[PDB]
């Protein structure tokens, strides 16, 4: 009959947080317009058969992620836990699938001080990922306290709170997605 | 000292003079004014020491008025 | 009946206004000199286990019967001393509950009487007030 | 609660008109074309007070009017168990001095200090999140 | 000059705070007038209590007057 | 009838009674306090910073300062003010009154209200521990302009600390705005409407929507900046275009953060207008809309701080920069409306209440004067903007700051401040504050620019500059009787026990006893308007209110 | 201290509280002595939370 006072402090912190994001968008488009026709220039070379694989896994967790929240409103713990391992799981897949690009890039010369391309492309993906991270302690901490005390209501009120914290991570990354990977 | 103040006043050593206290305090500051002799050639500390040493005689008289008035016990 | 800008509340409370740059308590001593008192009643009743109480107005006409009414307003009025000070009057009612009988109170009673009056004749009421609780709770034991 | 996202609204459609205004006219005669860091800016400003504004809008028409959303209600129609408040915790000072030692070895660029801060944070924001979970001990 | 300049900076906010203070702490403040036995008691009735110890048969008393 | 009382109210609690409290307590009401103390003495360690400049800048040469450490002390001295003093204590009169104001109990997350504080604290302290570094703390200003802020040319840990100590600070900005709005939103009381809480609350509640855009992104190219200088990334790199793109992020967050500093501080004058005038708050209604226009224009008119640099739109920026000056002046018709044909006193807080009034129409007559880009084209980078700043910034948080001050101090302690002696402080403040800032008009105007730590005697700026310093020594002992007045007041001041110390209080902490209880409330009264209070205590004026409302 | 945060009809906040002895006929527990033993100070440590449910 009232508003989760967690979930809206969830909702107004996430809305802020969009506004760091806000910063990185605009130093990569400030050096996107001071390219000079080039973007990415030589030799960065984005490959799309591991990005999208890997975009594509972060785009279903938040499915799962959904599905542990209806066995959390359902109050179903052992639904839940099913669900927020295996969110779990393909969230820590995107950060290894980003790392491993992030290694092939550097060897062929992508690199933070090797380029302006190099710095706003790895503090606009960095930062995110520093965000998945985030968020993949946020679902082991959440899990660990499943263990501590019975299923209560304010317990299902902050599995849903981090699930608005997934799918916020997984919308901005779409938004990175395109606007690194096709919008040029 | 009584349990108002402390307590557990008779669970273990909760009182100490304000005597030892009174003059340590003055002793430290004395010990702060007789470190200025020495080999160091700035002016800069001393005038930390003096600083140290006149808060810590300001805070000894403070405590020692306010007591010998009766204001605090 | 209630004062201008009081109001009782839902709960019983008296929700009191005062005027702009005007005092709540206006007591008719020095701030210091209440401060004072103040400690002699707090640890004058610590050291003795027994609420000292003062009293300053009327006592009718015997004295003597309306302090005995007036410890009846004193918190744990059997474990009380009260010392009732009428100027008007120019008298001295001092009064103690069944629990402070036998712990040297009828020694020290007097005492706090004589100290009260030695510094009412010089015009020091708040003075008067704490010689006369200070050797009174000096003069009664935790018993 | 429908004032208060009717303000967040208000706020959202003024913030969707300067980002477009702004884009539009920096657009256009102006040097070196749209200026990008004060249109992403303006842009996502909108976007902050439109996912607000859209969460309070569906809260809104899912329960009814609150005893604060009435125009006429008593202190009476309030009763009842609020909620969880913290009484008391000194896990959050413990966080912040977490934080400060990593920003201290981020400042001098120290990676051992940053690694503890890190392990630092972590520690202390779990004993915040468990606090009030922790069951008794089983001995 | 210097030795004006250091005057003003010395001299003007010690001899400003000295009169702003003469002109308002000198003032009579809202604390009530010292009572005096020569004057009759119009008082409110005062009674006052230690709260310690932390919480009717008589046992006595005594007679006094000055 | 007669009840038993004390002499004295006691004058500290026993020992033991705070310390453990300090580093454990949820409460709004010593979090409050908490923030006051802390960030009063932030304000008197940046202000003997003022000093030391003041000092220097009397006279032609260097006596005693160099070049290094007089840039590092207008860029800490602005640092303290601006973001260790100004900002918190917004959140300071937050915690002390807005869970009263709406009939709350406590904040809505009141662990998360605690780590903003510490947060705050320790994050101000690693900002200036770069005084104690041999090279000094940061150097560049508070704008901290780049690339001027690169390592090539800051490569001091001064700085690094600096961004640092930004950072943890700002983040618990972030948590502070996020724990207002939901208290706001969760916390009210029954019967108290969006549209009947008081105008204080109202505002703090818009600010803490303009913290959510402009910290995060402060805290964004702050992580940019220290990537730039650690990492060797080209961020802001002029080659790249990173001179400009800097001053557009720093000044998206810059602008939005004064009025940060200024709308909680109109709500706080524009709390204590009614009481003492004995009317209601002229347009209640109108206030709040003159607040969110206030809110809604300062988010996209950042770049009139960049009219000299030649890359931003003047005609965009300069127009809206006017429309600012109409919710403003709206405020002043409110304010002088609510004084209008009332019954005024004029204590100390309503002293205070009418000295801001006039600084910050003096200040606020300049603001119009630089928005137009062709005369700040030669005002811009010079004095005439310090006293812009100053005039404007004084005004609300430390005018309105010791109006609220000395308006709540009775209702968090239950002591009353000494009259005589803040009268004596009010006036010292206000001649010594028009003193050192009226001539700085004429000496930017002269061409004197900022952030100089010398001139030449040629250069005609001594005489002003030696008039400048005495009122800012006048200024440094108008902080002595105030401070005397705290710490004397708060053992040995006049008991209250009265809910409303000064008689015609509107809002809802004074219908609570001085100072209210650990849940703030032990009971509520009918909410039917926007003074709750009033009507509590004068029930025979409810029908008079209700008629004669509107002209 | 329980944390939890009760509304009064009349519109008092009051704080549940949890007993560690007997209490009053108007509810309010008998004052304790301090035996020189830790106490409590979390409902969560008093077995408040219950048990997640068996199983893996
Ligand atoms: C090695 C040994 C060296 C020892 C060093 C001693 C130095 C200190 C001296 C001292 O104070 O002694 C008494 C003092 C005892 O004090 P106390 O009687 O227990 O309590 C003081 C009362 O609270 C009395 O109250 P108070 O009035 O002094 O305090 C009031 C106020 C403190 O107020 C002030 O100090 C302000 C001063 C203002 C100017 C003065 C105005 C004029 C005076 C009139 C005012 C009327 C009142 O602070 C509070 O009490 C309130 C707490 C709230 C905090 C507020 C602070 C925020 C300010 C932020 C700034 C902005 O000693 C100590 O506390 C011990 C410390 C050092 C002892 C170490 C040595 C022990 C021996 C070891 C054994 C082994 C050896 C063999
Ligand atoms: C870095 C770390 C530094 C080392 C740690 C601190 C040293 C000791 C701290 C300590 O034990 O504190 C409690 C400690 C008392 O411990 P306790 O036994 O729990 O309390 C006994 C009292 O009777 C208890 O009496 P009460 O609780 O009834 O006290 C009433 C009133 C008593 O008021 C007074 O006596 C006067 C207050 C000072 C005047 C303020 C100046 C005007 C400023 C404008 C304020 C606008 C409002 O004081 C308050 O209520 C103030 C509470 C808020 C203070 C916020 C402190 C910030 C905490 C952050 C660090 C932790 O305070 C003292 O007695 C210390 C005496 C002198 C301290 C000088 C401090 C100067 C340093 C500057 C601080 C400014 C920040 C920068
Ligand atoms: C960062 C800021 C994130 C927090 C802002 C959300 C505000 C929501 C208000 C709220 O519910 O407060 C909860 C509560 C406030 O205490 P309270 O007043 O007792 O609240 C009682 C509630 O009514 C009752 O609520 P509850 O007891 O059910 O607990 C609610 C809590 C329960 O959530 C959980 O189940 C665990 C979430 C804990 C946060 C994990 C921190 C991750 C740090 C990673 C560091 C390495 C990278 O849910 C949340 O707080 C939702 C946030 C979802 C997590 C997203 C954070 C990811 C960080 C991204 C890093 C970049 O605080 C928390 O549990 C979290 C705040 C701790 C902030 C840590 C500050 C340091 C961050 C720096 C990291 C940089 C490292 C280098
Ligand atoms: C600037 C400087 C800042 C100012 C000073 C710093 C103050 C910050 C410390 C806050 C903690 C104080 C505290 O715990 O006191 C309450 C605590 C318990 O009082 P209580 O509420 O009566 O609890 C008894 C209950 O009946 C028993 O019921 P209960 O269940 O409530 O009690 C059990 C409870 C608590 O049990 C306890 O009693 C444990 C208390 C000790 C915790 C030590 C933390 C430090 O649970 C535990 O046993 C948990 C213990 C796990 C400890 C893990 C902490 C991780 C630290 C991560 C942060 C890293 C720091 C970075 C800083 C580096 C750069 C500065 O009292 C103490 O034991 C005080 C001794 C602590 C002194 C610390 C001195 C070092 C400070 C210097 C650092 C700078
Ligand atoms: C926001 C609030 C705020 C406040 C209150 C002030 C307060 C004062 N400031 Fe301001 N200032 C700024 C905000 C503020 N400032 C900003 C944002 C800048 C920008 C700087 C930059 O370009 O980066 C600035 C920069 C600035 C300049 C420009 C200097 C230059 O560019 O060269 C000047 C010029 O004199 C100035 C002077 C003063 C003076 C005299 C005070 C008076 O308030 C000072 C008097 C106050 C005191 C508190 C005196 C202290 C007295 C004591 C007795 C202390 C004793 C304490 C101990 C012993 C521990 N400051
Ligand atoms: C309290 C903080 C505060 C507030 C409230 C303001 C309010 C305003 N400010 Fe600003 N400003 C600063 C803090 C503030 N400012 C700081 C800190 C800087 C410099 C930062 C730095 O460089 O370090 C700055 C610098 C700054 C600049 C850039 C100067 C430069 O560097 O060249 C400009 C230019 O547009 C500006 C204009 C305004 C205007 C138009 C208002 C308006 O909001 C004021 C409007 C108010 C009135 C107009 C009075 C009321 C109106 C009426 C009674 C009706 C009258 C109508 C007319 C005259 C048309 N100020
Ligand atoms: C925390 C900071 C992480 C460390 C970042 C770093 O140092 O990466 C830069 C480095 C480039 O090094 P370089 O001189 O080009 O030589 C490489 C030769 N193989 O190597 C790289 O370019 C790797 C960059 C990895 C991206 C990490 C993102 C971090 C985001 C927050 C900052
Ligand atoms: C890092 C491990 C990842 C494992 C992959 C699967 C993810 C879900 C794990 C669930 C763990 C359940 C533990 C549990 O319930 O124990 C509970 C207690 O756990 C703790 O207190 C600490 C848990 C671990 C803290 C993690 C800190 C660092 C996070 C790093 C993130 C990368 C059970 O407590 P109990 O005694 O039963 O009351
Ligand atoms: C309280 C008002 C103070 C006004 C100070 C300004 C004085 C200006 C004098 C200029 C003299 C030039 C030679
Ligand atoms: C809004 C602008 C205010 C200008 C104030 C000027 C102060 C007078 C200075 C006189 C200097 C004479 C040399
Ligand atoms: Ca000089
Ligand atoms: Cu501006
Ligand atoms: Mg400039």
């Amino acid at each position: 009959n009232r508003p989760n006072m967690v979930s809206v402090g969830t909702i107004v912190w996430l809305s802020s947080e969009l506004m760091f994001f806000a910063g990185l968008f605009a130093m990569y488009f400030t050096a996107r317009a001071q390219a000079g026709g080039a973007w990415p220039p030589e030799p960065t070379e984005l490959n799309l058969a591991l990005a999208v694989p890997v975009t594509l896994v972060l785009i279903a967790s938040s499915f799962t992620c959904q599905m542990g929240v209806f066995a959390a409103e359902r109050g179903d713990v052992f639904g839940l836990r099913r669900w927020y391992v295996i969110t779990f799981l393909m969230g820590l897949f995107f950060v290894l699938g980003q790392g491993y690009e992030y290694i092939h890039l550097v060897e062929h010369g992508t690199t933070i001080p090797g380029s302006a391309y190099g710095s706003v492309f790895y503090l606009a993906t960095g930062f995110h990922g520093l965000h998945v991270i985030g968020g993949l302690v946020a679902f082991v901490l959440l899990l660990a306290r499943t263990k501590m005390s019975k299923f209560t209501p304010a317990q299902a009120t902050a599995a849903i709170v981090v699930s608005y914290y997934w799918h916020f991570v997984d919308i901005v990354w779409i938004a990175l997605f395109a606007t690194i990977y096709f919008v040029r | 000292v009584d349990v108002e103040d402390v307590p557990s006043a008779e669970w273990g050593w909760s009182h100490m003079p304000i005597g030892v206290m009174h003059i340590g305090g003055l002793l430290s500051a004395a010990f702060l004014l007789v470190m200025m002799r020495g080999n160091h050639v700035g002016h800069v500390e001393d005038w930390f020491l003096i600083g140290f040493a006149a808060v810590i005689v300001a805070l000894v008289g403070r405590n020692w008025w306010l007591r010998r008035r009766g204001w605090i016990r | 009946d209630l004062p201008y800008g009081s109001a009782l509340t839902s709960s019983g409370r008296i929700s009191a206004v005062t005027e702009p740059g005007e005092l709540s308590v206006h007591y008719p001593f020095p701030t210091m000199d209440l401060v004072v008192l103040d400690d002699a009643l707090k640890y004058g009743s610590r050291a003795a286990k027994a609420r000292f109480a003062v009293y300053i107005g009327p006592l009718g006409a015997d004295t003597a019967a309306t302090a005995r009414e007036i410890l009846a307003n004193v918190p744990t009025p059997e474990n009380a001393v009260l010392l009732a000070v009428s100027p008007d009057q120019r008298a001295i009612e001092v009064v103690y509950g069944a629990d402070v009988k036998g712990r040297g109170i009828e020694s020290a009673a007097p005492l706090g009487v004589s100290a009260a009056a030695a510094s009412f004749k010089e015009g020091n009421l708040i003075d008067g007030l704490i010689s006369a609780v200070r050797v009174m709770s000096a003069g009664v034991s935790p018993a | 609660m429908h004032i208060e996202a009717r303000l967040f609204e208000i706020l959202t459609a003024f913030f969707a008109l300067a980002a477009v205004v702004y884009a539009v006219l920096t657009a256009m005669f102006a040097t070196g074309g749209v200026e990008w860091a004060g249109t992403t800016a303006l842009v996502l400003t909108t976007g902050l007070t439109l996912i607000t504004g859209t969460f309070f809008r569906f809260v809104a028409r899912r329960l009814d009017t609150r005893p604060e959303d009435y125009e006429d209600a008593e202190i009476s129609d309030g009763a009842g168990e609020l909620g969880f408040f913290a009484p008391h915790s000194w896990w959050p000072i413990l966080i912040s001095l977490s934080f400060s030692t990593a920003a201290v070895g981020a400042a001098l660029w120290l990676p051992w200090l940053i690694a503890a801060g890190v392990a630092f944070v972590i520690t202390s924001v779990c004993g915040l999140v468990f606090e009030y979970y922790w069951g008794p001990e089983k001995h | 000059s210097t030795a004006l300049t250091h005057g003003l900076i010395g001299g003007v906010p010690l001899v400003l705070f000295a009169v702003l203070a003469l002109i308002f702490l000198t003032r009579k403040g809202p604390h009530p007038d010292t009572y005096k036995m020569s004057d009759p008691w119009t008082h409110a009735p005062i009674l006052w209590a230690a709260e310690e110890p932390r919480e009717v048969v008589i046992g006595g008393g005594a007679s006094g007057k000055w | 009838e007669l009840e038993a009382r004390r002499p004295f109210p006691e004058r500290m609690g026993p020992k033991g009674n705070l310390i453990y409290k300090l580093i454990t307590t949820t409460d709004h009401k010593l979090i409050g306090i908490m923030y006051c103390v802390v960030c009063f003495a932030f304000f008197l360690v940046g202000g003997l910073m003022a000093l030391f400049m003041r000092t220097e800048l009397a006279m032609p040469g260097l006596q005693f300062l160099s070049n290094e450490q007089f840039n590092q002390l207008f860029t800490m001295h602005g640092t303290v003010m601006l973001l260790f003093y100004a900002t918190p204590i917004v959140f300071g009169f937050a915690n002390l009154v807005l869970p009263l104001q709406i009939g709350a109990p406590d904040v809505a997350f009141p662990r998360l209200n605690a780590l903003s504080f510490w947060l705050f604290l320790f994050g101000a302290l690693i900002a200036i521990a770069g005084f104690i570094t041999p090279g000094g703390a940061a150097d560049f200003g508070w704008t901290a302009y780049s690339p001027l802020t690169d390592a090539i040319h800051s490569p001091g840990a001064g700085g690094d600390l600096w961004i640092m100590g930004l950072a943890v600070g700002g983040l618990g900005t972030i948590l502070g705005g996020v724990n207002m709005i939901t208290t706001v939103v969760c916390m009210r009381a029954p019967g108290m409407t969006m549209f009947r809480m008081p105008i204080f609350t109202w505002n703090i509640l818009v600010t803490s929507i303009l913290v959510l855009i402009a910290f995060p992104i402060l805290t964004a190219a702050l992580f940019g900046l220290a990537a730039d200088r650690h990492l060797g990334a080209h961020i802001y790199d002029p080659a790249n275009g990173g001179v400009l793109l800097w001053q557009h992020l720093f000044w998206f967050f810059g602008h939005p953060e004064v009025y940060i500093i200024a709308l909680p501080f109109f709500g706080i004058v524009s709390e204590i207008f009614p009481v003492f005038s004995r009317k209601p708050i002229f347009g209640y209604t109108t206030l709040i809309y003159a607040t969110l226009a206030i809110a809604a224009l300062s988010v996209a008119v950042w770049a009139h701080h960049m009219y000299a640099t030649g890359a931003v739109l003047l005609p965009f920026f300069s127009f809206m920069t006017f429309l600012i000056a109409v919710p403003t002046g709206i405020k002043f018709f409110n304010w002088i409306g609510t004084m209008w044909k009332g019954q005024l006193t004029f204590e100390t807080p309503m002293l205070f209440s009418v000295g801001f009034l006039i600084t910050f129409l003096l200040g606020g007559l300049s603001g119009v004067l630089l928005a137009s880009p062709p005369l700040d084209f030669h005002v811009t980078d010079s004095y005439f903007v310090i006293a812009h700043f100053h005039y404007v910034l004084f005004g609300t948080i430390v005018f309105a700051t010791y109006a609220g001050i000395y308006f709540w101090f009775p209702k968090m302690t239950g002591r009353l401040l000494d009259e005589r002696l803040g009268k004596l402080h009010f006036w010292l403040t206000f001649i010594g504050f028009h003193t050192t800032f009226l001539v700085q008009h004429w000496l930017g105007d002269e061409g004197m620019p900022r952030r100089y730590a010398d001139y030449l005697p040629t250069d005609g700026f001594t005489t002003l500059n030696v008039i400048s310093t005495v009122g800012a020594f006048i200024l440094g002992v108008s902080m002595l009787p105030f401070v005397w007045n705290v710490f004397k007041s708060w053992r040995y001041g006049e008991p209250v026990t009265v809910d409303d110390p000064w008689g015609y209080g509107n809002s809802l902490e004074w219908a609570t006893s001085c100072p209210p209880p650990r849940h703030n409330f032990t009971e509520l009264p009918r909410i039917r308007s926007e003074r709750p209070a009033f009507e509590l205590h004068y029930p025979h004026m409810v029908e008079r209110m209700r008629a004669e409302a509107h002209v | 201290e329980t944390g939890i945060i009760k509304r009064l009809p009349h519109g008092a906040y009051v704080e549940l509280h949890q007993p560690l002895g007997p209490v009053d006929e108007h509810g309010h527990p008998i004052p304790l002595e301090y035996a020189g033993a830790p106490l409590p100070k979390r409902m969560n440590k008093l077995g408040s939370g219950g048990a997640p449910g068996t199983g893996s």
